[PDB]
């Protein structure tokens, strides 16, 4: 009777940040579910879903001869990458590395007035309601700008220390 | 010649689907052309083809680096695979997609077991893998991206065969028969696009070999978990800790409705997850707060309700079916007396330890009795009263069983009663005035302190634990201390149980 | 008992197969070495979700290789999350963020990653919380505010509305 019982000696774990760990409103955790294992759940994993056959074989998206649209062309695809807000040439830009979209969506970008911090990985403008003052040396200037953060989707106003060597 | 034409066209595959989409018409011309030639029609051909190029593959991902596409070969198999179940006429299907799990297990096991092995679960796993994504990809919307209806209809329903297969296999593939694969298994047994999916193909067909699987999963934890022997195994417990939050989470009903064979196979000191099954609760139920004093379980309808039970526990109980039931109908003290006796003599059972034997008792067997007698008790007030009663043949039976049972047999019935408390439900409801009118009978043939004392440790062996609680263990938990605690003998023997108690 | 186990062409095979069911002829056991070292490189090569993840051997080119900046990134983006009801896709770092997306981005996914799951999702954007609709005969999208507008991706990428003389047919409309 010893054994049956009420003598315990001291399982338990909180569960909070484990739950915070898998989707948990309702919500289905399952249909995304990476790993059985945190350590090993180092990326999201495509789920199922429904394609309906109107999605593909698009003709003639901004009057492109080929399907699917490409775009292979410096000289003759800027028209195109023109129409195009700010917002979709960061997302190429940061999507395609290494192509002809990436080179036409910087130069894009730079004829909007938008200049790329080279060790930043980042685009920023210059905020309109403030002016400049460049440094003494000549090599930087200190003033307001807005930064495009592409994790957060959203531009974001910062005074800043800008060193020219720095931005292309 | 026919091993090169073999490798010649396999080879030919890999380039064309590193050329070209998976959904390309070309490709369905290179089975269909491929199936003119009948270069794999019989079935040594195809057995031949099917080996050939999965070991070609697993031999690819090994001699791969890293940095490379490692699964390239094994990609591009699984493609193969699905689509010669799509693309041809079937007279059969089922033979085949066994024949093809065949081959794959057989190579699987040699390249496993042998002697001088350099063994990856990685290569399999991705293969299994990309087979339920291909599947997966094929079914959305009843086949609908299939053209011929007849061929359609045939999937449609071939569906459920192509599931249960798989899941077959993969039981074959479990832990004990191969520990080499035992991460990859687990892996795959939560695998987003086959969980979710037998989890919810209709009318339950899926469930059974999902019971299969956890149930496998339960046993190689138990042989290698005890109070001593204290490691690999705790990241599989971790592992089918998530697995089991993820269905709490996703499909309640799963974890309730099983939870009779689940209770069966779970590890004894899985106090944790005991709970985390126990405390499932269906999907668009909302719970009164537990720790509310003034709650009546009279005035909650859900209380009132029968849970459902995926598998009948009256099974178990084997011959103890007939006469069980009929005490339960018109109860006497004769027949209770005989049945008593039955039980026992099945209840106390003598099990072989390493080097003796000794007694041991029959833990699953009660609680397929505790659980069967809750059930009829459930019906009997659907049918309609007199099931709130101590005088009923359901809580005589339980209080006689307890009465003359050695303490382990107290303690292990006490235990399946506690289980039955979880959502509220006619089986929480009912246990739970059966169990405290045990704490407070005064019927007890001089053991009435030492079932006090089974039923307060089973009782905080549910909640000292850390959370989650079930609903009515928190619920009687709150009744039992603002009831007719401290001032009982057995709790002041123990400082320390003192203490934790005093701190409620 | 099954027909393929019984073809001479595994035998060799068929040996190691029958020697997994050993465990089921002996009752119990504690842990053999080997099978501690099995289980420990098990434990090894644990498959992450990498290897758990689609598979997807080729996919039509966007954009021809350009000699670029090296200040630029060298690596594709990966998005992590720093009737509208609740979808499997709710919680995805994809959705969440392309939540914050401006239509021409949306649009632009839609039409020029064809079949992928990024269209999928803008399309679900679209569709479930922007309230356009996609038409099945133009593949055009649709925005209802008696007057219509739709995405003119063909020319303008601009919204442009309808004539006086559009009527609603639902048979012409995917059902999303
Ligand atoms: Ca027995």
């Amino acid at each position: 009777f010893g054994l049956k019982a009420l003598v315990p000696l001291l399982l338990g774990a909180d569960l909070s940040s484990m739950l915070y760990s898998l989707g948990i409103q309702d919500h289905r955790v399952l249909d995304t579910f990476q790993s059985p294992w945190a350590e090993t759940s180092r990326s999201e994993v495509e789920p199922r879903f429904f394609t309906p056959e109107s999605f593909t074989n698009i003709p003639g998206v901004l009057q492109s001869t080929v399907t699917p649209p490409c775009f292979n062309s410096i000289q003759n695809d800027q028209q195109r990458v023109a129409l195009f807000q700010d917002e979709t040439l960061f997302f190429l830009f940061y999507k395609h590395p290494g192509t002809v979209i990436q080179e036409l969506t910087y130069l894009e970008l730079r004829k909007r007035n938008w200049r790329y911090h080279k060790t930043l990985k980042a685009w920023l403008t210059k905020d309109p309601m403030m002016e400049p003052i460049v440094s003494a040396d000549g090599l930087s200037e200190r003033g307001s700008y807005v930064f495009f953060d592409p994790q957060r989707w959203e531009k974001c106003q910062r005074d800043f220390l800008l060193f020219y060597n720095a931005i292309m | 010649t026919r091993t090169e034409k073999f490798y010649l066209v396999f080879t030919e595959w890999v380039k064309l689907l590193q050329r070209v989409e998976n959904n390309d018409v070309i490709t369905t011309v290179f089975i269909k052309q491929l199936v003119e030639k009948g270069v794999i029609s019989d079935t040594d051909n195809l057995l031949t083809f099917v080996k050939s190029s999965l070991e070609l593959s697993v031999s690819s991902f090994k001699e791969s680096d890293p940095t490379d596409e490692v699964f390239i070969a094994i990609d591009a198999l699984g493609s193969l695979i699905i689509k010669l179940l799509i693309l041809q006429d079937f007279k059969t299907r089922r033979d085949y997609i066994n024949a093809i799990f065949s081959v794959i297990v057989l190579v699987f096991a040699k390249d496993h077991s042998q002697e001088g092995t350099t063994f990856n679960e990685r290569p399999y796993f991705r293969l299994f893998s990309n087979i339920l994504y291909e599947w997966a990809t094929i079914r959305t919307h009843n086949f609908v991206r299939i053209s011929d209806s007849s061929t359609r209809q045939e999937l449609i329903e071939f569906d459920s065969v192509f599931y249960n297969t798989f899941s077959g296999y993969l039981h074959a593939l479990q832990p004990f028969a191969f520990p080499g694969f035992s991460f990859a298994w687990v892996t795959l047994l939560s695998h987003r696009m086959l969980l979710p999916i037998m989890l919810r193909l209709p009318n339950k067909i899926g469930w059974e070999k999902l019971m299969l699987l956890i149930i496998d999963l339960f046993k190689f934890l138990d042989q290698y978990t005890s109070k001593h022997a204290v490691d690999a195994v705790s990241v599989v417990y971790k592992g089918t800790l998530r697995i089991i939050l993820g269905i709490s989470n996703d499909m309640p009903s799963f974890l309730i409705e099983n939870h009779y064979e689940l209770m069966n196979n779970l590890p004894p000191t899985y106090f944790q997850l005991k709970n985390v099954i126990l405390s499932a609760i269906p999907k668009n139920m909302t719970v009164p707060n537990p720790y509310d004093v003034d709650l009546n379980m009279e005035d909650i309808p859900a209380c009132k309700e029968l849970p459902e039970v995926f598998f009948d526990p009256v099974i178990d109980l084997h011959s103890l079916k007939k006469p069980v039931d009929n005490y339960l109908r018109i109860p006497s003290n004769s027949l209770l007396r005989t049945i008593l006796s039955a039980i026992y003599k099945d209840t106390y059972d003598i099990k072989k330890g390493v080097g003796y034997d000794f007694l041991s008792v029959d833990s699953k067997l009660i609680r397929a009795i505790v659980l069967h007698v809750g059930i009829e008790a459930g019906i009997e007030y659907k049918r309609t009263n007199a099931v709130f009663n101590t005088k009923s043949s359901y809580y005589t039976l339980l209080f006689n069983l307890i009465q003359n049972g050695s303490i382990e047999m107290k303690y292990q019935i006490i235990l399946s009663i506690v289980e039955q408390l979880r959502y509220p439900n006619i089986h929480t409801y009912w246990f739970s005035f059966v169990l405290m009118n045990m704490f407070k009978s005064d019927e007890w043939n001089d053991q009435k302190l030492e079932v006090q004392e089974i039923i307060l440790r089973n009782f905080l062996k549910r909640i000292i634990v850390n959370k989650p609680h079930t609903w009515g263990v928190s619920v009687f938990f709150t009744q039992l201390i603002n009831n007719n605690l401290l001032d009982l003998p057995f709790v002041q023997s123990v400082p320390e149980i003192k203490l934790i108690l005093q701190q409620l | 008992t099954n027909a393929a186990f019984q073809n001479p062409l595994f035998n060799d095979e068929l040996k190691y197969w029958l020697d997994s069911k050993r465990y089921l002829m002996q009752p119990l056991q504690e842990m053999s070495p080997k099978m501690v070292s099995q289980l420990e490189s098990s434990l090894l090569n644990c498959p992450d979700s990498l290897d758990a993840d689609s598979p997807c051997l080729y996919t039509k080119p966007l954009s021809l290789p350009h000699p670029t900046s090296i200040f630029f990134p060298n690596e594709p983006i990966r998005f992590v999350y720093p009737k509208k009801d609740d979808d499997i896709y709710s919680r995805t770092s994809l959705a969440r963020i392309f939540m914050k997306f401006d239509l021409d981005t949306l649009f632009f996914i839609f039409y020029h990653y064809q079949g992928s799951y990024e269209q999928f999702l803008a399309a679900r954007e679209l569709f479930k919380n922007r309230n356009w609709l996609f038409n099945k005969v133009d593949r055009c999208w649709y925005y209802k505010e008696e007057s219509w507008r739709y995405f003119d991706y063909k020319k303008s990428w601009l919204a442009r509305r309808c004539g006086n003389d559009f009527v609603y047919n639902e048979e012409d409309f995917e059902k999303l």
